[PDB]
Protein backbone atom coordinates (compact mmCIF):
# COMPACT_ATOMS: atom_id res chain seq x y z
CA UNK A 1 0.00 0.00 0.00
CA UNK A 2 3.02 2.28 0.37
CA UNK A 3 4.26 1.29 -3.10
CA UNK A 4 1.08 2.88 -4.57
CA UNK A 5 0.61 5.80 -2.17
CA UNK A 6 2.27 8.53 -4.21
CA UNK A 7 2.63 6.66 -7.51
CA UNK A 8 -0.86 7.17 -9.04
CA UNK A 9 -0.92 10.95 -8.59
CA UNK A 10 2.60 11.59 -9.87
CA UNK A 11 2.01 9.13 -12.72
CA UNK A 12 -1.51 10.06 -13.87
CA UNK A 13 -2.16 13.70 -12.93
CA UNK A 14 0.03 15.13 -15.76
CA UNK A 15 -2.08 13.16 -18.27
CA UNK A 16 -5.67 13.36 -16.98
CA UNK A 17 -7.72 15.94 -18.87
CA UNK A 18 -11.13 16.03 -17.16
CA UNK A 19 -10.79 17.49 -13.63
CA UNK A 20 -13.57 15.23 -12.32
CA UNK A 21 -11.04 12.38 -12.49
CA UNK A 22 -8.26 14.48 -10.95
CA UNK A 23 -10.45 14.94 -7.88
CA UNK A 24 -10.95 11.17 -7.74
CA UNK A 25 -7.25 10.39 -7.95
CA UNK A 26 -6.63 12.99 -5.24
CA UNK A 27 -9.17 11.28 -2.98
CA UNK A 28 -7.56 7.93 -3.85
CA UNK A 29 -4.15 9.20 -2.74
CA UNK A 30 -5.67 10.63 0.44
CA UNK A 31 -7.41 7.33 1.21
CA UNK A 32 -4.14 5.44 0.64
CA UNK A 33 -2.48 7.91 3.05
CA UNK A 34 -5.15 7.19 5.67
CA UNK A 35 -4.47 3.49 5.11
CA UNK A 36 -0.78 4.05 5.83
CA UNK A 37 -1.64 5.97 9.00
CA UNK A 38 -3.92 3.15 10.16
CA UNK A 39 -1.18 0.60 9.49
CA UNK A 40 1.29 2.66 11.50
CA UNK A 41 -1.30 2.80 14.28
CA UNK A 42 -1.92 -0.95 14.31
CA UNK A 43 1.83 -1.65 14.35
CA UNK A 44 2.49 0.88 17.14
CA UNK A 45 0.83 -1.39 19.73
CA UNK A 46 2.07 -4.89 18.85
CA UNK A 47 5.88 -5.04 18.88
CA UNK A 48 7.85 -2.75 21.18
CA UNK A 49 10.47 -2.27 18.41
CA UNK A 50 8.83 -0.48 15.46
CA UNK A 51 12.34 0.27 14.15
CA UNK A 52 13.13 -3.46 13.96
CA UNK A 53 10.34 -4.39 11.54
CA UNK A 54 11.62 -2.09 8.77
CA UNK A 55 14.82 -4.12 8.36
CA UNK A 56 13.99 -7.30 6.41
CA UNK A 57 10.60 -6.43 4.90
CA UNK A 58 12.17 -3.17 3.73
CA UNK A 59 14.44 -5.09 1.34
CA UNK A 60 13.30 -8.72 1.51
CA UNK A 61 13.71 -10.43 -1.87
CA UNK A 62 10.43 -12.29 -1.28
CA UNK A 63 8.59 -8.96 -1.57
CA UNK A 64 11.29 -7.03 -3.43
CA UNK A 65 10.83 -9.22 -6.52
CA UNK A 66 7.18 -8.25 -6.97
CA UNK A 67 7.97 -4.68 -5.87
CA UNK A 68 10.48 -4.25 -8.69
CA UNK A 69 8.16 -6.07 -11.11
CA UNK A 70 5.36 -3.61 -10.34
CA UNK A 71 7.63 -0.54 -10.23
CA UNK A 72 9.78 -0.99 -13.36
CA UNK A 73 7.06 -0.95 -16.02
CA UNK A 74 5.17 1.66 -14.04
CA UNK A 75 7.95 4.25 -13.82
CA UNK A 76 8.64 3.45 -17.47
CA UNK A 77 5.33 5.17 -18.22
CA UNK A 78 6.32 8.23 -16.18
CA UNK A 79 9.70 8.59 -17.86
CA UNK A 80 8.18 8.08 -21.31
CA UNK A 81 5.58 10.76 -20.57
CA UNK A 82 8.38 13.10 -19.49
CA UNK A 83 10.18 12.34 -22.76
CA UNK A 84 7.04 12.96 -24.81
CA UNK A 85 6.38 16.29 -23.10
CA UNK A 86 10.00 17.47 -23.31
CA UNK A 87 10.50 16.44 -26.95
CA UNK A 88 7.09 16.40 -28.62
CA UNK A 89 6.28 14.54 -31.81
CA UNK A 90 8.89 13.67 -34.41
CA UNK A 91 12.20 11.92 -33.80
CA UNK A 92 14.97 13.80 -32.02
CA UNK A 93 18.44 13.32 -30.51
CA UNK A 94 18.79 13.85 -26.75
CA UNK A 95 22.42 14.95 -26.61
CA UNK A 96 24.04 12.65 -29.14
CA UNK A 97 22.19 9.36 -29.51
CA UNK A 98 18.87 9.73 -31.38
CA UNK A 99 15.63 10.00 -29.42
CA UNK A 100 12.71 7.86 -30.53
CA UNK A 101 9.11 9.06 -30.80
CA UNK A 102 5.66 7.49 -30.89
CA UNK A 103 2.10 8.68 -30.37
CA UNK A 104 0.67 5.22 -29.71
CA UNK A 105 3.80 4.40 -27.70
CA UNK A 106 2.45 6.69 -24.98
CA UNK A 107 -0.62 4.42 -24.75
CA UNK A 108 0.55 0.82 -24.36
CA UNK A 109 3.39 1.82 -22.02
CA UNK A 110 0.58 3.38 -20.00
CA UNK A 111 -2.31 0.97 -20.56
CA UNK A 112 -0.39 -2.18 -19.63
CA UNK A 113 0.78 -0.42 -16.47
CA UNK A 114 -2.86 0.30 -15.64
CA UNK A 115 -3.48 -3.44 -15.94
CA UNK A 116 -0.86 -3.94 -13.23
CA UNK A 117 -2.69 -1.28 -11.23
CA UNK A 118 -5.79 -3.46 -11.45
CA UNK A 119 -4.03 -6.57 -10.17
CA UNK A 120 -2.20 -4.32 -7.72
CA UNK A 121 -5.57 -4.01 -5.94
CA UNK A 122 -7.53 -7.03 -7.18
CA UNK A 123 -5.65 -10.19 -6.24
CA UNK A 124 -2.26 -9.75 -4.58
CA UNK A 125 -3.60 -7.51 -1.81
CA UNK A 126 -6.92 -9.39 -1.80
CA UNK A 127 -5.53 -12.73 -0.58
CA UNK A 128 -3.66 -11.06 2.28
CA UNK A 129 -7.11 -10.07 3.54
CA UNK A 130 -8.16 -13.67 4.15
CA UNK A 131 -4.66 -14.56 5.34
CA UNK A 132 -4.89 -11.96 8.11
CA UNK A 133 -8.65 -12.52 8.49
CA UNK A 134 -8.97 -16.15 9.59
CA UNK A 135 -8.25 -14.92 13.12
CA UNK A 136 -11.80 -13.56 13.36
CA UNK A 137 -14.23 -16.29 14.43
CA UNK A 138 -11.77 -17.54 17.03
CA UNK A 139 -11.89 -14.85 19.70
CA UNK A 140 -8.53 -13.11 19.31
CA UNK A 141 -7.18 -9.93 17.67
CA UNK A 142 -10.69 -8.60 17.08
CA UNK A 143 -9.33 -5.06 16.84
CA UNK A 144 -7.34 -6.14 13.78
CA UNK A 145 -10.53 -7.23 12.02
CA UNK A 146 -12.35 -4.09 13.16
CA UNK A 147 -9.64 -1.88 11.68
CA UNK A 148 -9.24 -3.98 8.53
CA UNK A 149 -12.94 -4.07 7.58
CA UNK A 150 -12.85 -0.40 6.57
CA UNK A 151 -9.61 -0.92 4.64
CA UNK A 152 -11.33 -3.77 2.81
CA UNK A 153 -14.28 -1.53 1.96
CA UNK A 154 -11.84 1.14 0.69
CA UNK A 155 -9.86 -1.45 -1.36
CA UNK A 156 -13.16 -2.71 -2.84
CA UNK A 157 -14.13 0.81 -3.89
CA UNK A 158 -10.69 1.21 -5.48
CA UNK A 159 -11.23 -2.04 -7.39
CA UNK A 160 -14.66 -0.97 -8.60
CA UNK A 161 -13.34 2.39 -9.77
CA UNK A 162 -10.27 1.08 -11.57
CA UNK A 163 -12.20 -1.79 -13.19
CA UNK A 164 -14.85 0.64 -14.42
CA UNK A 165 -12.13 2.92 -15.78
CA UNK A 166 -10.41 0.06 -17.61
CA UNK A 167 -13.68 -1.27 -19.04
CA UNK A 168 -14.59 2.24 -20.23
CA UNK A 169 -11.20 3.10 -21.76
CA UNK A 170 -9.50 -0.17 -22.71
CA UNK A 171 -12.83 -1.59 -23.91
CA UNK A 172 -15.38 0.29 -25.99
CA UNK A 173 -12.89 2.78 -27.41
CA UNK A 174 -14.35 6.28 -27.62
CA UNK A 175 -11.44 7.67 -29.61
CA UNK A 176 -10.63 5.51 -32.68
CA UNK A 177 -7.04 4.85 -31.64
CA UNK A 178 -6.97 2.59 -28.56
CA UNK A 179 -8.74 -0.23 -30.43
CA UNK A 180 -5.38 -1.13 -31.97
CA UNK A 181 -3.92 -1.14 -28.45
CA UNK A 182 -6.69 -3.47 -27.24
CA UNK A 183 -6.07 -5.75 -30.22
CA UNK A 184 -2.27 -5.87 -29.96
CA UNK A 185 -1.87 -5.79 -26.16
CA UNK A 186 -4.21 -8.74 -25.65
CA UNK A 187 -2.22 -11.99 -25.61
CA UNK A 188 0.72 -10.45 -23.76
CA UNK A 189 -1.85 -9.10 -21.30
CA UNK A 190 -2.99 -12.63 -20.47
CA UNK A 191 0.67 -13.69 -20.37
CA UNK A 192 1.62 -11.08 -17.76
CA UNK A 193 -1.63 -11.77 -15.91
CA UNK A 194 -0.86 -15.48 -15.56
CA UNK A 195 2.72 -14.56 -14.65
CA UNK A 196 1.51 -12.37 -11.79
CA UNK B 1 14.50 -3.37 -18.68
CA UNK B 2 17.13 -0.63 -18.94
CA UNK B 3 20.31 0.71 -17.31
CA UNK B 4 18.80 3.18 -14.79
CA UNK B 5 18.48 6.06 -17.24
CA UNK B 6 17.25 8.61 -14.69
CA UNK B 7 15.33 9.12 -11.44
CA UNK B 8 13.14 6.15 -10.47
CA UNK B 9 9.90 5.75 -8.55
CA UNK B 10 11.51 4.37 -5.37
CA UNK B 11 14.83 2.68 -4.55
CA UNK B 12 15.38 -1.02 -3.98
CA UNK B 13 16.99 -0.54 -0.54
CA UNK B 14 17.53 2.13 2.10
CA UNK B 15 19.63 5.24 1.52
CA UNK B 16 19.55 7.19 4.79
CA UNK B 17 15.98 6.68 6.09
CA UNK B 18 16.44 9.31 8.81
CA UNK B 19 18.59 12.29 7.74
CA UNK B 20 17.81 13.17 4.14
CA UNK B 21 17.43 16.80 3.01
CA UNK B 22 14.04 18.49 3.03
CA UNK B 23 13.04 18.20 -0.64
CA UNK B 24 16.21 17.04 -2.39
CA UNK B 25 17.89 13.66 -2.75
CA UNK B 26 16.61 10.10 -2.88
CA UNK B 27 12.87 9.42 -3.25
CA UNK B 28 10.58 7.79 -0.69
CA UNK B 29 10.61 4.01 -0.31
CA UNK B 30 8.73 3.29 2.95
CA UNK B 31 6.37 5.37 5.10
CA UNK B 32 7.38 4.75 8.70
CA UNK B 33 4.95 7.52 9.77
CA UNK B 34 6.04 7.20 13.42
CA UNK B 35 9.55 8.73 13.55
CA UNK B 36 9.84 11.98 11.58
CA UNK B 37 12.50 14.66 11.25
CA UNK B 38 10.36 17.62 12.40
CA UNK B 39 7.73 17.39 15.13
CA UNK C 1 -8.58 27.97 -5.18
CA UNK C 2 -8.91 25.98 -8.40
CA UNK C 3 -5.65 27.46 -9.72
CA UNK C 4 -3.82 25.73 -6.82
CA UNK C 5 -5.87 22.54 -6.53
CA UNK C 6 -3.68 20.22 -8.59
CA UNK C 7 -0.62 22.47 -8.93
CA UNK C 8 1.18 21.78 -5.60
CA UNK C 9 1.13 17.99 -5.92
CA UNK C 10 2.23 17.85 -9.56
CA UNK C 11 4.85 20.53 -8.86
CA UNK C 12 6.32 19.38 -5.54
CA UNK C 13 5.81 15.61 -5.24
CA UNK C 14 8.62 14.72 -7.72
CA UNK C 15 11.04 16.73 -5.55
CA UNK C 16 10.02 16.04 -1.94
CA UNK C 17 12.29 13.48 -0.28
CA UNK C 18 10.84 12.86 3.19
CA UNK C 19 7.46 11.06 2.89
CA UNK C 20 6.11 12.87 5.96
CA UNK C 21 5.82 15.96 3.75
CA UNK C 22 4.33 14.00 0.85
CA UNK C 23 1.47 12.99 3.15
CA UNK C 24 0.98 16.65 4.06
CA UNK C 25 0.86 17.83 0.45
CA UNK C 26 -1.61 15.02 -0.29
CA UNK C 27 -3.85 16.21 2.54
CA UNK C 28 -3.44 19.78 1.25
CA UNK C 29 -4.64 18.75 -2.21
CA UNK C 30 -7.55 16.84 -0.68
CA UNK C 31 -8.53 19.83 1.45
CA UNK C 32 -8.38 22.10 -1.63
CA UNK C 33 -10.63 19.56 -3.40
CA UNK C 34 -13.13 19.72 -0.53
CA UNK C 35 -12.99 23.50 -0.84
CA UNK C 36 -13.89 23.25 -4.52
CA UNK C 37 -16.78 20.93 -3.70
CA UNK C 38 -18.07 23.36 -1.06
CA UNK C 39 -17.85 26.23 -3.55
CA UNK C 40 -19.81 24.22 -6.11
CA UNK C 41 -22.37 23.51 -3.39
CA UNK C 42 -22.75 27.16 -2.38
CA UNK C 43 -23.11 28.23 -6.02
CA UNK C 44 -25.66 25.48 -6.79
CA UNK C 45 -28.35 27.29 -4.76
CA UNK C 46 -27.92 30.97 -5.66
CA UNK C 47 -28.22 31.50 -9.42
CA UNK C 48 -30.40 29.18 -11.50
CA UNK C 49 -27.78 29.28 -14.30
CA UNK C 50 -24.56 27.66 -13.04
CA UNK C 51 -23.41 27.42 -16.67
CA UNK C 52 -23.66 31.21 -17.06
CA UNK C 53 -21.17 32.11 -14.33
CA UNK C 54 -18.27 30.26 -16.01
CA UNK C 55 -18.28 32.64 -18.98
CA UNK C 56 -16.62 35.91 -17.92
CA UNK C 57 -14.81 34.87 -14.73
CA UNK C 58 -13.42 31.93 -16.71
CA UNK C 59 -11.39 34.33 -18.89
CA UNK C 60 -11.85 37.78 -17.36
CA UNK C 61 -8.71 39.88 -17.76
CA UNK C 62 -9.26 41.32 -14.27
CA UNK C 63 -8.51 37.88 -12.83
CA UNK C 64 -6.64 36.44 -15.81
CA UNK C 65 -3.77 38.89 -15.29
CA UNK C 66 -2.98 37.61 -11.80
CA UNK C 67 -3.76 34.05 -12.91
CA UNK C 68 -1.09 34.19 -15.60
CA UNK C 69 1.28 36.01 -13.25
CA UNK C 70 0.96 33.21 -10.69
CA UNK C 71 1.01 30.39 -13.26
CA UNK C 72 3.93 31.39 -15.52
CA UNK C 73 6.75 31.37 -12.97
CA UNK C 74 5.18 28.38 -11.27
CA UNK C 75 5.04 26.08 -14.29
CA UNK C 76 8.54 27.34 -15.09
CA UNK C 77 9.68 25.38 -12.04
CA UNK C 78 7.91 22.23 -13.24
CA UNK C 79 9.39 22.41 -16.73
CA UNK C 80 12.86 23.13 -15.35
CA UNK C 81 12.57 20.13 -13.02
CA UNK C 82 11.55 17.99 -15.99
CA UNK C 83 14.60 19.28 -17.88
CA UNK C 84 16.91 18.57 -14.94
CA UNK C 85 15.59 15.02 -14.55
CA UNK C 86 15.68 14.24 -18.29
CA UNK C 87 19.16 15.71 -18.88
CA UNK C 88 21.03 15.59 -15.58
CA UNK C 89 24.06 17.69 -14.75
CA UNK C 90 26.38 19.10 -17.39
CA UNK C 91 25.38 21.10 -20.46
CA UNK C 92 23.62 19.33 -23.31
CA UNK C 93 21.84 19.99 -26.61
CA UNK C 94 18.14 19.09 -26.81
CA UNK C 95 17.87 18.36 -30.52
CA UNK C 96 20.03 21.07 -32.03
CA UNK C 97 20.20 24.18 -29.85
CA UNK C 98 22.31 23.68 -26.70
Amino acid sequence: DSIQGRSPNVALLPLVSIPELETWVETWSFSETIHSRSYTHIIRNIVNDPSVVFDDIVENEYITARAEDIACYYDDLIEYTQYYNLLGEGVHNVGGKPVTVSLRGLKKKLYLCLMCVNVLEAIRFYVSFACSFAFAERELMEGNAKIIKDIARDEALHLTGTQHMLNLMRSGVDDPEMAEIAAELQDECFQLFKKA
Amino acid sequence: LYFQMSYSTFPKTKNDALKEPMFFGQPVNVARYDQQKYE
